[PDB]
């Protein structure tokens, strides 16, 4: 079968906090 | 999951395929290097996804959490 | 390792980054994972 | 880091217990390894 992926798959790339900031 | 000169990373979510964003804090890193080819499952449904190398923009939200994403 | 200084100029060393600045109470959310603060100039903003 | 071994490694008659691979089809990765000890063919004829 199949299925879409909406918006999944995202995940934190690096341990670096960051803040208000489109990295 | 993913696998990175040996080192493979596992990053998760509980979410209580719907729409929005959900970020995965990762949980664990193996640093050991196995040359993988395969994948199973042992024990219903699931689903399963593959991954290639896509530049993305990613919004932090003020607490510091990915809200959103390009 | 040392005593930790807040509120003033100080030459701080965190797991062998080195450093100078004041050092606060932060109330940014870091997440279990995350070890750094960064800035827009990869400069370190917030330590754990 | 790098220093001989001569003290007790090598030993009279020839010490051959110690192993390296001469060939191999192509070139490696950065820290990969092979514990292959299948033979290597250099023709087009099947050795098997």
């Amino acid at each position: 079968a199949y299925t879409n992926s909406f918006t999944r798959g995202v995940y934190y790339p690096d341990k670096v906090f960051r803040s208000s900031v489109l990295h | 999951f993913k696998n990175i000169d040996g080192y493979f990373k596992i990053y998760s979510k509980h979410t209580p395929l719907p729409q929005g964003f959900s970020a995965l804090e990762p949980l664990v890193d193996l640093p050991i290097g196995i040359n993988i080819t395969r994948f199973q499952t042992l024990l219903a449904a699931y689903y399963v996804g593959y991954l290639q190398p896509r530049t993305f923009l990613l919004k932090y939200n003020e607490n510091g959490t990915i809200t959103d994403a390009v | 390792s040392t005593n930790l200084v807040k509120n003033k100029c100080v030459n701080f060393n965190f797991n062998g980054l080195t450093g100078t600045g004041v050092l606060t109470e932060s109330n940014k959310k870091f997440l279990p994972f995350q070890q750094f603060g960064r800035d827009i100039a990869d400069t370190t903003d917030a330590v754990r | 880091i790098a220093w001989n071994s001569n003290n007790l490694d090598s030993k009279v008659g020839g010490n051959y217990n110690y192993l390296y691979r001469l060939f191999r089809k192509s070139n490696l990765k950065p820290f990969e390894r092979d514990i292959s000890t299948e033979i290597y063919q250099a023709g087009s004829t099947p050795c098997n």
